[PDB]
């Protein structure tokens, strides 16, 4: 439900962001040398929480906080309340993200045909 | 749940339920005294008459066994013979 | 079901009879009771109307086509009761209406319990046998002369002798033995 | 008004 | 033995089924099994029930009762 | 009115009206009552098709084919309907997920031995 | 117009016979009565009948029984529409099959001499 | 005895203390709960995360570049 | 062997000198011992086969069964004291030891090392059988049904009488062991074509296949409970304990000599499995379902897969208890009755409540319920099948849902419903009629515990 | 299981204390003759209804918005959100029908749910139905890594559709009290026999499946 | 319509009989001839602990002894704790940026 599928499937597409292939242009496009991702937790910290591989985001670290206030703190399922904010903000943080990428493909994907429409397709 | 039916008890209702019909006049009803012969009620009334009994009772007298319910009697018998009440 | 089937229906009993299915058809659209108590005077009116018809072709004519108004402007889940054929009860409890001829097989144990039960069981199977005899000649002897015969079956007519053919709509199953 | 339940017989 | 209440304590009027009286008579005709159809309406079942009602049933403790935990936990 | 003479067995069995014991009169006596059939009256050919439990030859409200088409024409829009749909998904503006190390090359089960083309993710 | 089908078939209500009945109906009607009243009455102090163990036989459903498992092969005459179908119906799947299997384990031995089927993990059989 | 609860005809059946108290029990509890928890947690309509305006990201911001 | 027959064979000298009246107790008494006799087999503790002497063998294969034809000899004769139990003293003491004979001869039939000791018993069984039918067979038609029986394995005996000298003549001795150990390999040529046809052929025929299975529904129709029985239970499966022993030799022609047969079989399980859904006799409805559940076997005794073979001997096993006990109750119902009819006696429950009960589990057999080796069975032809051409489900999946109709349909509309009006009323059930129900079903529950005994040669 | 198990013993209650009475229409006034029942039949409604804060709540929503938010089909996604709209417009049907309306039942009234029997599982149900979303959901595993960040409309368009679900029937019902019958069955038959597939799916298989085997596979 | 004067007179009569036959089932005073503990404690232990002894016996002395009878996913370890068996305390994590 949204109004980006109207733009995508009334409108043109041409300038819509592919659903899949959001990373389509290059990664370093208008980048100078933009830092990598970080992921705090070790490989291991993660395989030795059990953490399941789709839980395994980049918010795996603070996942494994809550986890920890969860077994920690038994009878009281009540009180690991801020790990869950963490966990859920280092999400949103992670979604924004991702909005984010989409975003800047959207636009990039303008840029092409603003500029290969008459900067290099007219004389 | 709810207790049994008596055959004065299917009897009272028959008779509340038609003193409440305006056409049936609720000092001449009497048990033994026939719908359409001697309290006036048409062929369309009697239809209509089965039908609150039906609806007093929770049941459905069929057709061919109701085009008979005549005196206000047989309907206080039928419905008790229906309903297995040997008082 | 008590009695017998007539052959042919009169022109009446299927006029009186649409005035029950419709009427009773039409207290599944209009559920609430005023809605009905008012709807429904008025559907007399239709049947009320077009009464004195003498002209049957007319009347015959009035009827096949109220009978097909009806057929297209039925409910599909009318109101049928909870225990008439149709309904949410039917035959229900019948699996505890086992057919009384079955307590002549009881090992005399079981019958030695319940003892008043039998004693009285007993008189019931003297009547049975004492007058089938009286019974099928009865049955016989007012029989009809050849011609139209219907499934009604005739009364006593006489002291002592019991309804003929009546073994089976008396020491008929409880209708709920619970 | 305790009433007899016909019952199949069930001692066999 | 159950007794019944009085046949004649029923009456149309006061009940949603007077003004179906009432119309139906502007027609002319008039329902005679109304009466029958009156205890529907006639007492105790009388009043309207209103949806709010329902979904709304024990609000009004429920609210006094979720102030006074609020205010324990106020009270610490 | 027997069973027409193409040689298939029936022989002289009467050819009843092919109608279920569903609308056979349900509140009479029927002698045998759950076949609602009476004691000598002939039985039908396929009474053990037409019988209460098996199959249900009965007026309907609706008309048959009214109801052929109607259940159908559903099936099909709605069966066409999703395909709109698949042709024309509802999708957040959202860009691909992120997993760490190379897509959990080794985790997914990946070969210890051969390390993976290394697949980044990069901020913003 | 409801329109009876083979299945939903026209209610008697809206049947048009119901409503015009000549006085030759009536009387065929009056006689079928008679037919099913006698055996009515048949059975009827066959079955209220005390002293009597033997078992109500039906006759009827004899009748039934005996046209439909051994009044059969006596009433078998080898038409067309009949040994066409008679013969569709046994072997015409039973050759439908034979190269839907044949097809299939030609197609999986191929394979398998071919060296593509992968057989995994499959250590039973 | 074969009376429990009076039956009643053309009433309203008369109700014991129990029934209506109990009803109200449930119910009310109900709504102690709903009202409870909607002070102490209300992110069942609100959610604890604000959408960001997607048409609000500087170019810079998400590498757009200006034309080469 | 000699225990599980000697003492066999005693219990005709004691059918004959035992007193009228004692007669019965003392033979069914006896074999249920005869029967703990047999258990004594089941005790390998190896895989070698127990080679008894020259003559007798007993492995995997016939050691289940043995001990189900001497198991049902006790229970033959306690269902057929009723019946039979109208005659003069020298026609019960007749029946008594054809009875006896019939697992006397099929003892050593599924004991048999000489596949031609096979055949002179297995033809020899018709002889007992036959008189089991037409002698005492109730309907006018049992002289039919007794012609069909012996003709249509009478025709398919003599080609498989000259296999078995042909083949000695080209090995040299018909002896099993041997045959096994030795290189018989067929070379598909024209004739071997025809010799494989030939040997299969007389054991396809007993083991009803779509096309010859005309013999059985008419045989178990007018055959006395006792004979349907031993049709259903240990007959039909001398024809399936032939076709595992015989396909030892002929090894290389099946791969491809047997497509007709599968097809045949498993559209002639759909076919047989559907017209029980309307067949108004219940034995009628029984017979075709019995059809149908061994046209799973031959189905499996064909695609010769290690999983098929014991699917089979799970499945003929249990199929061959459940079978009898379903012809047993339909018995039970047709004395008391008088009439095969199935729309007739409807509602027994309301009159017969524990019947039913054994009426129910009987059923639940027959369809494929999950803790019962009834399903291990079929589901283990199925798996095999399916490797065979995973299209095979399509058509074993049709019987699934058919098997299941008819079997839970003979249940709705014999034991619940509304009671019949007023047949003669129906006595209550003896105590035998149960007990005969019980020793069917308690060692189905008992089997199920340890499947591993049925399961056959290959595991 | 808590809520539909709730609902169909609250009925079991209607049921039984009618004179079994199975269908709305003669049934009403259920909330003043049986307070413990409508009571305990409402909260089990607002929970099929996914109110916020209840059982469904705390699972039902999670899916609604799993649905708003992820790649699916356009028509999947519409029609699971009516979906939810009519769960609640047919739960207004049983609560207008059954419980707020004038009572239509049977004259004699015997109604009694005070044997503990009926109450007290009725009840300890009820407690579960009230608290088992809050307890179950902060107990289990933290697992699936939901979506919370959302435009508002589809954060909170489970609860809109609901809402507006109920007061569309409320709206429709009430309008059937007029003295007016002009329903003029528009589609309501489809709805009314099922679609009309166990009317038509039901007649021919059954009968051209029998019709093979005695006809043609058993007797041919 | 209305009954026939012969048929209100066989059901006038067949209905007095089946009010005999009824008022017969009753069942008589005698009829039924009979042939001649801490509450849920005697529950709670008798039938619950009984019960339970012998499963513990059986899943502490068959299956714990078998091999791979009763097999349970590794527990969890996160950052920090300390391992009962070796005594390792598992490294606390990289500190992730606080105040995200
Ligand atoms: C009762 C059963 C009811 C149906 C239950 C399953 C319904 C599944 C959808 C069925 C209808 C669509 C099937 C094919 C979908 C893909 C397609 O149409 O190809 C062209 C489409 C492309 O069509 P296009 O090229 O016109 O797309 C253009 C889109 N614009 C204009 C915006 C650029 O390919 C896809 O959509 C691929 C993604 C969807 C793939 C979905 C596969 C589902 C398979 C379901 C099989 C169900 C079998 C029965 C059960
Ligand atoms: C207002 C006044 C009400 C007065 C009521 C008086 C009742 C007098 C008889 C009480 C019998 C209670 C039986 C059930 C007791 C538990 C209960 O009601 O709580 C609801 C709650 C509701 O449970 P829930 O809401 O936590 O549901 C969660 C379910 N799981 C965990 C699976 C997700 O049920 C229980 O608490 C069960 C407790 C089991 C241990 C105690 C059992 C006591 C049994 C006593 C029987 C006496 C006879
Ligand atoms: C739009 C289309 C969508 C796609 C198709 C969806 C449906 C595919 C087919 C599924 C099965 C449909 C028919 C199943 C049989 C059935 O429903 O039985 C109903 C029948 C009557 O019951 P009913 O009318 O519901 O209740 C009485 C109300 N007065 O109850 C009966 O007892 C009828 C007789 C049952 C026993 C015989 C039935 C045939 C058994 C063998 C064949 C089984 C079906 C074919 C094989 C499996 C195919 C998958
Ligand atoms: C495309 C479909 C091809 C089908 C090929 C097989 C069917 C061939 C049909 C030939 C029809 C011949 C005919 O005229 O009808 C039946 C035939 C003659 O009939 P008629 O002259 O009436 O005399 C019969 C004896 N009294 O009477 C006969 O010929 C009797 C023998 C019939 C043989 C053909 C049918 C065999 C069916 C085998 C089924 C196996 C299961
Ligand atoms: C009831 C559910 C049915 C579900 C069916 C599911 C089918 C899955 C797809 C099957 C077809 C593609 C398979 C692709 C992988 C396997 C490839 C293969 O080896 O299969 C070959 C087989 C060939 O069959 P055919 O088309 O007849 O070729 C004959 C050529 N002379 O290819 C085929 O067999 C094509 C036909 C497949 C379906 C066959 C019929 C299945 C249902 C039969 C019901 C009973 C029909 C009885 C007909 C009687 C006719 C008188
Ligand atoms: C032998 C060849 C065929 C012969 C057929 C006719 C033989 C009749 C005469 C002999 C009858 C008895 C001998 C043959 C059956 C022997 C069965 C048996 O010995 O059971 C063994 C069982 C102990 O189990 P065990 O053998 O240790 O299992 C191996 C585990 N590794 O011992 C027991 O524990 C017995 C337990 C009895 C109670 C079982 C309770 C569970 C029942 C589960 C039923 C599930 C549903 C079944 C559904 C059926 C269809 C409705
Ligand atoms: C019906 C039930 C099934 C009947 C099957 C009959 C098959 C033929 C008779 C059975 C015996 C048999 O098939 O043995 C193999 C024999 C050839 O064997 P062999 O000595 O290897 O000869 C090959 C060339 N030297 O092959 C033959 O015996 C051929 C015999 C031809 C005549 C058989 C009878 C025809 C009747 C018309
Ligand atoms: C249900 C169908 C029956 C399921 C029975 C499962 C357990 C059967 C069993 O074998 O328990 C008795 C066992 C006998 O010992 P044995 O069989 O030799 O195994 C020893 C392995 N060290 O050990 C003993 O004899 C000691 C006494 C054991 C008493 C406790 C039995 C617990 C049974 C647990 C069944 C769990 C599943 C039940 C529901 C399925
Ligand atoms: C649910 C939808 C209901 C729709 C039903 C349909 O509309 C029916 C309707 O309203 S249209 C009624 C008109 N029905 C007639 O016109 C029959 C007249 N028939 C006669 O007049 C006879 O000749 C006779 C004199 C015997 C009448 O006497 P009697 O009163 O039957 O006893």
């Amino acid at each position: 439900m949204g109004a980006h599928l109207t733009r995508r499937y009334l409108w043109d597409a041409s300038v819509e962001p592919d659903p899949e292939k959001i990373p389509s242009f290059p990664p370093d496009l208008g980048f100078p040398e933009r830092k990598e991702r970080v992921m705090v937790a070790t490989q291991q910290e993660m395989m030795d929480a059990q953490l399941t591989l789709q839980q395994r985001d980049y918010c795996a670290h603070y996942l494994i906080r809550l986890l920890k206030c969860k077994r920690d703190s038994f009878p009281n399922f009540l009180a690991c309340k801020h790990e869950q904010h963490d966990w859920d903000y280092c999400e949103h943080l992670d979604y924004v993200k991702r909005m984010k990428e989409f975003e800047r493909e959207r636009r990039l994907l303008q840029r092409k045909k603003r500029r290969a429409l008459k900067e290099a397709r007219v004389a | 749940d709810a207790p049994p039916l008596t055959l004065d008890g299917i009897k009272d209702r028959v008779l509340y339920v038609l003193k409440l019909y305006d056409k049936i006049d609720p000092e001449k009803l009497s048990v033994n005294s026939h719908f359409m012969k001697d309290l006036g009620l048409d062929s369309l009334d009697q239809v209509e008459i089965i039908m609150a009994m039906e609806d007093e009772f929770g049941f459905e007298i069929p057709d061919i066994d109701a085009e008979k319910l005549m005196c206000p009697q047989e309907i206080v018998d039928y419905i008790a013979d229906k309903k297995d009440v040997y008082e | 079901a008590f009695c017998a089937p007539p052959a042919y229906l009169t022109h009446q009993q299927k006029v009186l009879r649409l005035y029950k299915r419709a009427l009773r058809h039409l207290e599944s659209w209009c559920i609430h009771r005023d809605k009905y108590r008012y709807f429904a005077c008025l559907m007399r009116a239709r049947f009320e109307e077009h009464k004195n018809e003498k002209d049957m072709m007319r009347a015959t004519q009035l009827l096949r086509e109220a009978e097909e108004e009806f057929w297209q402007n039925q409910h599909p889940q009318p109101y049928i009761f909870p225990d008439s054929p149709g309904g949410t009860s039917f035959e229900r409890y019948e699996c505890y209406k086992v057919p009384e001829w079955c307590l002549d097989y009881w090992h005399p144990s079981e019958k030695a319990m319940y003892p008043d039960y039998f004693s009285k069981r007993e008189q019931w199977k003297k009547l049975r046998m004492e007058s089938w005899d009286r019974e099928v000649k009865q049955l016989q002897e007012e029989t009809s002369p050849d011609g139209i015969m219907t499934e009604a079956l005739p009364p006593a007519r006489r002291e002592g002798d019991l309804p003929p053919l009546w073994w089976h709509i008396v020491t008929r199953p409880r209708e709920r033995p619970t | 008004k305790r009433l007899f339940v016909v019952k199949p017989s069930l001692y066999y | 033995k159950m007794e019944l209440p009085d046949y004649r304590q029923w009456k149309i009027e006061g009940t949603p089924l007077e003004t179906v009286q009432k119309k139906l008579a502007a027609r002319g005709l008039r329902d005679p099994w109304a009466r029958n159809e009156a205890w529907r309406y006639m007492g105790g079942f009388a009043g309207n029930i209103t949806f709010p009602s329902v979904i709304l049933k024990g609000f009004k403790w429920g609210f006094a009762a979720f102030v006074v935990a609020l205010g324990a936990e106020y009270f610490l | 009115e027997p069973y027409p003479d193409d040689g298939m067995g029936y022989g002289d069995y009467p050819m009843l009206p092919n109608r279920s014991q569903h609308e056979r009169d349900p509140w009479y006596q029927w002698d045998h009552s759950e076949l609602r059939m009476n004691w000598g009256e002939p039985i039908h050919w396929d009474l053990d098709m037409y019988i209460r439990n098996r199959v249900d030859t009965s007026p309907t409200p609706v008309s048959w084919d009214v109801m052929c088409k109607h259940l159908f024409g559903f099936v099909a829009f709605m069966v066409f309907m999703f395909w709109v749909g698949h042709v024309f998904p509802s999708y957040q503006p959202v860009g691909p997920k992120q997993y760490p190390y190379n897509n959990l090359y080794l985790e997914r089960g990946g070969d210890p031995t051969k390390e993976p083309e290394p697949v980044v993710h990069y901020d913003i | 117009k409801y329109k009876p089908a083979p299945l939903a078939t026209l209610p008697s209500t809206l049947d048009p016979a119901e409503y015009d009945v000549s006085p030759e109906t009536r009387r065929a009607q009056v006689e079928r009565l008679s037919i099913r009243a006698r055996l009515k009455r048949e059975y009827l102090l066959q079955y209220n009948d005390p002293k009597r163990v033997s078992h109500i036989e039906d006759p009827a459903l004899i009748r039934w029984t005996y046209a439909r498992s051994a009044n059969i092969y006596p009433n078998f005459r080898p038409t067309p529409k009949n040994s066409l179908l008679g013969a569709v119906a046994g072997f015409g799947p039973l050759i439908f099959w034979y190269y839907v299997f044949k097809t299939d384990r030609d197609r999986k031995e191929r394979l398998i001499q071919e060296g593509k089927l992968d057989r995994k993990f499959n250590i039973s059989y | 005895g074969g009376v429990h609860i009076q039956p009643r005809y053309r009433e309203f059946p008369q109700l014991t203390r129990s029934q209506v108290i109990q009803g109200e029990f449930l119910s009310s509890l109900m709504w102690f709960w709903i009202l409870w928890r909607f002070w102490h947690d209300s992110d069942a309509v609100l959610g604890h995360f604000s959408y960001p305006d997607p048409s609000q990201w500087t170019d810079e911001e998400l590498g757009i570049p200006p034309d080469d | 062997m000699l225990k599980i027959i000697l003492p066999s064979l005693m219990l005709l000298p004691l059918t004959w000198l035992s007193s009228p009246k004692k007669t019965w107790t003392n033979v069914t008494s006896y074999s249920f011992l005869i029967s703990l006799t047999s258990l004594t087999l089941l005790w390998q503790t190896d895989e070698n086969y127990k080679n008894f002497s020259n003559m007798f063998s007993s492995d995997p294969l016939s050691t289940p069964l043995i001990i189900l034809t001497a198991w049902l000899l006790p229970l033959m004769l306690m269902a057929s004291q009723n019946h039979l139990k109208k005659d003069n003293n020298v026609l019960q003491k007749l029946y008594i030891s054809m009875l006896i004979s019939l697992q006397i001869l099929l003892i050593m039939t599924f004991s048999a090392t000489e596949l031609i000791m096979f055949y002179i018993l297995f033809e020899a069984t018709l002889i007992p059988t036959l008189i089991i039918i037409t002698r005492w067979g109730n309907q006018t038609e049992r002289l039919n049904a007794g012609i069909y029986f012996l003709f249509y394995t009478l025709i398919g005996s003599i080609p498989l009488l000259i296999a078995l000298i042909l083949i000695q003549n080209h090995v040299g001795t018909l002896n099993l062991m041997i045959l096994s150990f030795t290189t018989h390999t067929l070379d598909a040529s024209w004739s071997n074509n025809l010799l494989w046809l030939a040997c299969m052929m007389a054991f396809l025929i007993k083991m009803p296949l779509y096309g010859v299975h005309l013999w059985l529904p008419k045989a178990h129709v007018e055959a006395p409970i006792a004979g349907s029985m031993i049709l259903a239970a240990i007959l039909l499966k001398l024809g399936s304990y032939g076709m595992i022993r015989i396909s030892i030799i002929l090894d290389p022609l099946t791969k491809y000599m047997a497509y007709p047969f599968i097809l045949l079989s498993l559209w002639g399980m759909i076919m047989t499995s559907s017209i029980c859904l309307r067949q108004t006799d219940l034995k009628s409805l029984i017979a075709y379902s019995s059809v149908s559940h061994m046209a799973l076997v031959i189905a499996s005794i064909m695609i010769q897969t290690p999983w098929s073979f014991m699917g089979a001997t799970m499945l003929m096993i249990a199929h061959g208890l459940t079978s009898s006990l379903l012809f047993c109750l339909a018995n039970s119902n047709y004395e008391r009755i008088h009439s095969r009819t199935m729309i007739m006696a409807r509602g027994l429950q309301m009159v017969f409540p524990l019947m039913a009960t054994w009426w129910l589990m009987a059923s639940l057999a027959n369809l494929a319920l999950p803790p019962s080796i009834n399903l291990m069975g079929e589901l283990f032809i199925t798996m095999s099948l399916f490797s065979w051409s995973n299209f095979t489900i399509i058509l074993m999946g049709i019987n699934i849902i058919i098997t299941g109709m008819y079997s839970m349909y003979m249940i709705i509309t014999t034991q619940r419903g509304k009671l019949t009006n007023h047949m003669i009323n129906l006595q209550p059930s003896h105590t035998r009629e149960l007990t005969l129900m019980a020793l069917h079903m308690i060692p189905l529950i008992l089997l199920t515990t340890s499947p591993k005994l049925i399961t056959g040669l290959t595991m | 299981a808590f809520f539909k198990a709730m609902l169909f013993m609250c009925s079991g209650s209607i049921i039984h204390s009618l004179a079994d009475e199975q269908d709305i229409r003669k049934m009403g006034n259920i909330t003043k003759i049986m307070p413990f029942t409508s009571s305990c039949l409402v909260i089990g409604s607002l929970a099929l209804t996914g109110m916020p804060f209840l059982t469904g709540f705390y699972s039902k929503d999670l899916i609604i918005e799993a649905i708003n938010t992820c790649n699916t089909n356009a028509w999947a996604l519409l029609i699971t959100l009516i979906a939810t709209s009519m769960t609640a417009m047919y739960s207004m049907r049983i609560i207008y029908f059954v419980t707020m309306t004038k009572p239509r039942f049977p004259p004699l009234i015997s109604i009694n749910e005070n044997d503990p029997d009926l109450m007290n599982p009725i009840k300890r149900l009820a407690f579960g139905s009230i608290f088992a979303g809050f307890v179950i959901s902060y107990n289990i595993p933290p697992t699936s890594i939901p979506v919370l960040t959302m435009p508002w409309f589809l954060k909170t368009t489970a609860l809109i559709i609901s809402v507006l679900g109920f007061l569309i029937a409320l709206e429709l019902n009430n309008l059937t009290m007029k003295l007016s019958m002009n329903k003029a069955n528009p589609y309501s038959s489809f709805s009314t026999l099922l679609g009309f597939f166990p009317s038509i799916i039901h007649r021919i298989t059954p009968m051209k499946s029998l019709n093979l085997s005695l006809k043609t596979s058993l007797t041919l | 319509s209305g009954y026939t004067p012969d048929e209100k007179l066989r059901l006038q009569q067949l209905r007095e009989l089946r009010r005999r036959w009824l008022k017969d089932q009753e069942l008589s005073p005698r009829e039924p001839v009979l042939p001649p503990a801490y509450r849920s404690s005697l529950f709670a232990v008798s039938h619950v602990l009984i019960p339970m002894w012998f499963v513990h016996y059986y899943v502490k002395y068959h299956m714990a002894t078998k091999p791979y009878t009763i097999v349970s996913s590794k527990p969890r370890i996160f950052p920090g704790d300390t391992i009962l068996e070796t005594g390792e305390v598992i490294p606390p994590m990289r500190d992730f940026p606080d105040q995200h």
